[PDB]
């Protein structure tokens, strides 16, 4: 008896991904900084957490 | 009860309303038009880096 | 009061002088009207101090006290009318005689401008609340509680007579508070211990310890009608405040021997909380309630140094509201199933759904929602006795926490499902159910929006 | 919200006659007492709406569960069915 | 490079520094390279843990920030010029181990 | 208004099979395993015929329990052992009595002296002597 | 409408909190206490300018 | 209204938007529009009442009290003498409760105006306000006699003990 | 850990006369639901098991109680025990804090609250 | 600059409004989740604003 036709979710749901894909990318593209970041992540030391995510 | 919008089954694949799969279809596009802006222009690191900083003389 | 009991006492011949089944709506009738000569010739300012006339009034000038005193008197009558109505006209109307006389001599009492005729008011109680409990009260073993109900408070306030006449003697005369400005100090002795002793354990008799009050489970316990004089018995314990009186003055430098009066109020105040979550009674379950965080104001007390009196002026009438509204909510749910044991009330919020919001806000005064006059004089109890010592905030914490459970224990008990029986029990909340409900948090909450009137010198 | 009627339970019980394939759709339809068709033929006949319907099927369902129409005449006490 | 001697002022929370508060300092090359500015320091509103190298850059970075309003990004090469300033710095920084390694061991 | 046999008495052999059930049947025939014999040890304030305490207990539950409502929810007669402490307790699941939660917090037990060691990022370790030298040693020039 | 559907809702209370504050500033002395300019150059609001 | 010199704090000092750009900014779509729809029904019903107001007038008066004994007299065992005293000695203290009130939004003064500096400027309000409470507990503080209030029995004798047992028994001060 | 707890035993053919037990509370169950049914009760059932618990439990345990054991009197270890601890705890407190109080000082010069 | 945070004492104070019209003063016709929501719906504009001055 499945149901996915009801334009009151339809709403909503259209709400939230237009501003949860823009979350991270509006907010921080415009703010006044506050402190000083890393700039340095060497050799085997940078990104592999994102390989911890892919195994 | 009152609406016969969607019909009961008895697993024989009752069909969509073929109208839901058209906001399906534009909103798994919009998501890899953000693949633009992951590397272009994005690196991993806008740094620079250190040549194991030794020359001390 | 100038005239106060004046226009009170002439309320009396007009019970008997009366018609039929009117006496209840005439009786209601007048009674309020007292209510705004209370409130207008009061409340005035108010620098050390109001001395009222003469030697009968000092006007309640420091801590005024005296409005709460007035509420309940037109508000118990609505509440007893529940079961009383069985018995002949010339009976009924001395019972409400006597609840009327009650109020006379607390109406003297709590101002009293002295001490000689402080104590035969302190004592000219307990002749109306004992016949109460004798004749028109519940079922049997009442004999023995009566003898409970006296015995102790008798047994210690008799050496008070054996200080105060040791002092009018000695340093002047106690006739006038205003007039002890002259006070030598006390030293340690072997004599002066037992001067600080009896002046100040007569006042633990009434407001209780842990040791020396199982008599108060048990006017509670066994009570009349439909928590008639248990109302008047909530403003009788809190009526204690005479403390505030004496020990001011009159040997304040003995503090050497304080600490098992601290300790005792302390570990009791803990335990006397956990000794009624296996209680098998409705009307018990309120009443080690209201030993607890009654026994909170002793120690900011015999702690001197305010910021103390602050919140120790606004603890009295904490519970005096609360425990009087939550045995208002006991008195009822009986005229109804005629036990008063909180097991058989399985299956109740839907049957009434109208008085269930009165259980959220009642119970939610024992959590007590900061901005209330509940929380308001808790931190500041907890801003003295932290500066004591760093230990005291422990016990007196999980104080705040025993009765997180203790409140909620009861209120959980009203939803269960199908409840098995109770082909009576039909009445969906009548209107002297709810009316008589209301008028306690409407004062109470009312009271939280300026809360200044609630404040000691301090 | 969908509801249901009788005519549900009535097509269910006498398709799993035909679903088990050791029972032929030749029996009777609603009363064929299973003595005629002692675990797995009072357990394993009801194994089935263990699956489709599966409301834990307590202890007193098998002592029932004889006449193949008694297993239908409670459903309806239990679903809350129609008029 | 900095902290010669005598604070004057009795001024806690250190912003009245000898100069200006390195990250340790300097070291060796250079062992002064002085800073910036420090009554416009206090004057506009900059915060502690902003006044290392780097810091008249930073000041006109942020100016082109409120004087670019409804903007994005107000100079993008900057934040690569600020931040090159920045990882030369730290860079410069990182040959401590280095001699550490070499110079404090016998020799 | 009950007064024959109406609250437990000085128990318990006092003809304890006259006790249950000439009253108060919590034994059908004083061979039941629910005799009142169960004083526990009496001379304290404990029960004493008591149709009471060590009956078999630690759980109603509510289960499902059709023969009656029975379980804890709808009244069943007279089977009162123990209450006040089981509208929010239960019987015994699958596992059993194994503490391996204080093994389980014993894994930071071994890194609790981890939190004695330190935490600098550059360079490696060379855990064999000194020639690590961590802070400051020579001056400038 | 939308016309006064929402007129009443939020059109209304816009006044009456304004003079509320208004007739506040004047009264107590502490009103709204606003920060420093946080400004690096020196501007037209001042006479000097900055490098 | 009030006295400045009671609430000081420096100029404004409130610099330039600087735009700059071409760009659209909607701040220039806001102030140009949203003024008007306060002032109307604000300002010209606040000055409706302005002179509405202005019919009649109403007074009030300070209230100066007499001061003639001020803490010696008199002999100990009296009533008389020593309860203007009290209304001295009391009246003395209310007055200087409110007056450490001003000094502490004076602090408040400086601290949500400079607020990334904040510490190490207005040279003041952390001295003087120290300079203040400091030199308040010592005896305008009956501690712990608040209690009983002290009323000229115990804050003349905690300065009884600030002069016989301090600045004598030092040995030899 | 509370418990086991024992939900399997042995049987066939142990105690087989120990049968209807459930008599017992059949012939209660009989006598509860005729009560139950009824055209006209309106009140609730007597139900003399909870009669006989709280009268039994919350009196009734006093004349049960002789303080013929020490197990009686182990109460003592309980209620003056920990009491005396407090105090215990809080003479050697208030007079330690009052020595750095009355000799030296520690406090800060703007505590006027307190 | 009044307006930086008077725009948020009115979002501080249109809540009240739903409580107000519950104690049955000439309340609307019920729909009460579809009025609910609409009187979220203009907060949040006015919520906006202030965003804006602070930024700057
Ligand atoms: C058909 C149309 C008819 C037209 C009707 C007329 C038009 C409306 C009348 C205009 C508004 C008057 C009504 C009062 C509310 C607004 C008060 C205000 O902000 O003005 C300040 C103004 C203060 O006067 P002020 O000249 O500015 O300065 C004097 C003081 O120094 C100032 O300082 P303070 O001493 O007052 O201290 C402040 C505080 C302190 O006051 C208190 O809280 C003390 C009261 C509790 C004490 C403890 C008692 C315990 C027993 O006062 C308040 O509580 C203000 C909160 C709002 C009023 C409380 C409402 C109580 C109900 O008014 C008051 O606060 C007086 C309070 C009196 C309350 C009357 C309440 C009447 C309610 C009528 C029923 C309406 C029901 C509507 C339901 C609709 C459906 C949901
Ligand atoms: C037991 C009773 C204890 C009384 C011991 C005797 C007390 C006494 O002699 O008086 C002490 C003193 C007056 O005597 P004195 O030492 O000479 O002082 C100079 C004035 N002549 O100063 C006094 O007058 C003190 C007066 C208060 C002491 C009397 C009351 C003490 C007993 C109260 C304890 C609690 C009640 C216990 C009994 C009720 C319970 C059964």
């Amino acid at each position: 008896n499945i149901n996915e036709n009801n334009p009151l979710l339809i709403n909503s749901i259209k709400r939230l991904l237009i501003g949860s894909l823009f979350a991270g990318y509006i907010i921080s593209n415009n703010i006044p900084p506050t402190t000083i970041p890393q700039m340095t992540m060497p050799y085997y030391l940078k990104t592999t957490a994102l390989i911890v995510t892919i195994l | 009860g009152g609406g016969a919008h969607i019909e009961p089954r008895y697993r024989q694949f009752p069909q969509l309303t073929r109208s839901q799969v058209i906001q399906a279809e534009f909103f798994s596009a919009t998501m890899w038009f953000w693949i633009l802006w992951r590397f272009w222009h994005d690196s991993d690191a806008v740094l620079g880096h250190f040549p194991y900083p030794d020359p001390s003389q | 009061m100038l005239k106060y009991i004046i226009p009170t006492i002439m309320l009396m011949p007009l019970t008997w002088l009366s018609k039929n089944n009117m006496i209840w709506v005439n009786s209601t009738a007048h009674s309020l009207l007292i209510s705004f000569t209370s409130l207008l010739l009061m409340n005035q300012f108010g620098d050390n101090s109001l001395n009222f006339s003469l030697l009968f009034f000092s006007d309640s000038l420091s801590t005024p006290l005296l409005i709460l005193t007035m509420w309940l008197l037109p508000l118990m009558l609505m509440a007893s009318q529940h079961h009383l109505s069985k018995e002949n006209l010339t009976r009924k109307k001395l019972f409400i005689t006597m609840l009327i006389s009650l109020q006379l001599f607390l109406i003297m009492t709590f101002t009293a401008m002295e001490l000689i005729l402080f104590y035969i008011l302190f004592e000219a109680t307990l002749v109306p609340t004992l016949i109460i409990i004798t004749r028109w009260g519940n079922q049997t073993e009442r004999l023995n509680a009566g003898l409970y109900f006296l015995f102790y408070t008798l047994a210690g306030s008799l050496p008070l007579l054996v200080a105060l006449i040791y002092i009018q003697n000695t340093v002047g005369s106690l006739n006038f508070l205003m007039l002890q400005y002259w006070v030598q100090p006390v030293h340690n002795s072997w004599s002066n211990v037992f001067m600080w002793l009896a002046c100040m354990m007569a006042f633990m008799v009434k407001m209780p310890l842990y040791g020396l009050h199982l008599w108060l489970p048990k006017a509670h316990v066994e009570a009349p009608i439909a928590g008639s004089m248990v109302l008047a018995a909530v403003l009788l314990k809190l009526g204690g405040y005479g403390m505030l009186r004496i020990t001011l003055i009159l040997n304040p430098m003995t503090d050497f021997m304080a600490y098992p009066f601290i300790m005792l109020s302390l570990w009791g105040m803990i335990m006397t909380s956990s000794i009624c979550l296996r209680q098998t009674d409705l009307k018990s379950l309120i009443a080690y309630s209201s030993v607890s965080h009654m026994a909170l104001v002793i120690v900011a007390i015999l702690i001197q140094t305010p910021w103390s009196y602050m919140g120790a002026t606004a603890l009295m009438i904490a519970h005096g509201l609360t425990s009087s509204m939550l045995f208002c909510l006991a008195n009822s749910n009986y005229e109804r199933i005629h036990s008063r044991t909180m097991i058989l009330a399985r299956g109740l919020q839907t049957l009434l759904p109208l008085m269930a919001t009165w259980w959220l806000l009642a119970s939610l005064t024992n959590l007590a929602l900061p901005p209330t006059i509940n929380l308001i004089g808790e931190l500041f109890v907890v801003m003295s006795t932290f500066s004591w010592s760093n230990i005291t905030i422990i016990l007196m914490g999980v104080n705040m926490v025993i009765t997180a459970l203790y409140s909620l224990y009861m209120l959980i008990m009203t939803q269960r499902g199908k409840y098995t029986y109770h082909i009576n029990n039909i009445s969906p909340s009548f209107t002297r159910e709810n009316a008589l409900m209301s008028l306690h948090i409407l004062p109470l909450l009312l009271l939280t929006l300026n809360p200044k009137i609630i404040l000691g010198p301090l | 919200a969908p509801p249901l009627t009788l005519e549900g339970i009535k097509d269910r019980v006498l398709y799993v006659l035909k679903l088990y394939d050791k029972i032929d759709p030749e029996k009777l339809s609603v009363n064929s007492h299973f003595m005629k068709d002692d675990s797995l033929d009072q357990v394993e006949i009801i194994m089935a709406m263990e699956d489709e319907f599966g409301f834990e099927i307590p202890d007193i369902d098998a002592e029932k569960l004889m006449c193949p129409q008694e297993i239908v005449d409670y459903i309806a006490d239990k679903k809350d069915v129609y008029e | 490079a900095r902290r010669y001697l005598g604070d004057a002022s009795v001024e806690p929370d250190p912003l009245r520094m000898p100069t200006f508060p390195p990250d340790y300092g300097f070291p060796e090359r250079k062992e002064r390279e002085m800073v910036a500015t420090q009554q416009e320091m206090n004057d506009a509103q900059l915060v502690l843990q902003q006044r290392d190298y780097c810091a008249h850059y930073l000041i006109r970075f942020l100016k082109c920030k409120r004087d670019s309003f409804p903007n994005f990004l107000a100079c993008k090469h900057e934040r690569h010029d600020w931040d090159y300033c920045e990882h030369l710095d730290y860079v410069k920084r990182m040959k401590e181990f280095e001699r550490e390694r070499r110079l404090l061991q016998r020799k | 208004a009950s007064h024959i046999t109406k609250d437990m008495l000085p128990g318990p052999y006092p003809k304890t099979p006259e006790e249950r059930a000439a009253a108060a049947k919590k034994y059908n025939m004083r061979v039941e395993d629910y005799e009142p014999y169960p004083d526990d040890g009496t001379g304290y304030g404990d029960y004493p015929k008591l149709p009471d305490r060590s009956q078999q207990e630690r759980d109603p539950w509510y289960d499902w329990d059709h023969p009656d409502l029975r379980l804890n929810w709808g009244e069943p007669m007279h089977w009162d052992l123990d209450m006040y402490i089981r509208n929010r307790v239960d019987t015994s699941p699958t596992p059993v009595n194994w503490n391996l939660m204080c093994k389980h917090l014993f894994g930071f037990v071994a890194f609790m002296l981890f939190m004695f060691w330190v935490g600098e990022t550059y360079p490696a370790y060379q855990p064999v002597g000194p020639k690590q030298y961590p802070y400051n040693n020579l001056y400038l020039e | 409408r939308h016309s006064i559907f929402a007129f009443t809702h939020v059109l209304i209370p816009v006044w009456i909190i304004h003079y509320y504050l208004k007739y506040h500033v004047t009264t107590k002395p502490y009103t709204i206490v606003e920060k420093k300019p946080r400004i690096f150059p020196g501007d037209t609001i001042l006479e000097t300018g900055e490098v | 209204s009030w006295d400045k010199d009671v609430y000081p704090e420096p100029p404004r000092r409130t610099p330039a938007p600087s735009p700059q750009t071409s760009l659209p900014n909607p701040i220039t779509y806001l102030t140009k529009a949203f003024d008007l729809l306060v002032d109307r029904p604000v300002t010209l019903v606040r000055e409706f009442i302005e002179r509405q107001h202005a019919k009649n007038k109403y007074y009030y008066y300070h209230r100066e009290f007499r001061r003639v004994p001020d803490i010696t007299e008199c002999q100990e065992k009296d009533v008389l003498c020593m309860f203007e005293a009290e209304m001295q000695w009391r009246r003395d203290y209310k007055v200087d409760q409110e007056i450490v009130n001003i000094i502490q939004e004076r602090l408040k003064a400086c601290q949500q105006r400079e607020g990334e500096s904040h510490r190490q400027n207005c040279a003041k309000e952390l001295e003087q306000f120290t300079q203040v409470v400091k030199a308040y507990q010592d005896r305008y503080h009956d501690l712990g006699a608040h209690y009983s209030a002290r009323k000229c029995l115990a804050k003349q004798k905690q300065r009884m003990l600030a002069e016989r047992k301090a600045a004598k028994e030092a040995a030899a001060a | 850990t509370t418990l086991d707890p024992a939900e399997y035993d042995i049987s066939s053919e142990t105690r087989k006369a120990q049968a209807e037990r459930l008599a017992i509370r059949s012939r209660l169950k009989r006598e509860y639901q005729l009560q139950y049914y009824d055209p006209s009760r309106r009140g609730v059932i007597e139900d003399p098991a909870l009669v006989r618990w709280t009268y039994a439990r919350s009196a009734n345990i006093y004349p049960n109680f002789r303080p013929n054991t020490k197990t009686s009197l182990l109460g003592a270890l309980f209620g003056i025990g920990p009491l005396v601890f407090w105090y215990y705890v809080f003479k050697t407190d208030r007079d330690r804090k009052e020595k750095l109080i009355q000799e030296g000082k520690l406090d800060r010069t703007f505590n006027i609250s307190y | 600059m009044n307006m930086f945070s008077s725009l948020s004492l009115v979002t501080l104070l249109l809540l009240t409004m739903p409580i107000m019209m519950m104690s049955f003063n000439t309340y609307k016709p019920s729909n009460y989740p579809l009025y609910v929501k609409t009187a979220i719906s203009y907060a949040f504009i006015t919520s906006m604003i202030p965003t804006m001055m602070f930024i700057h």
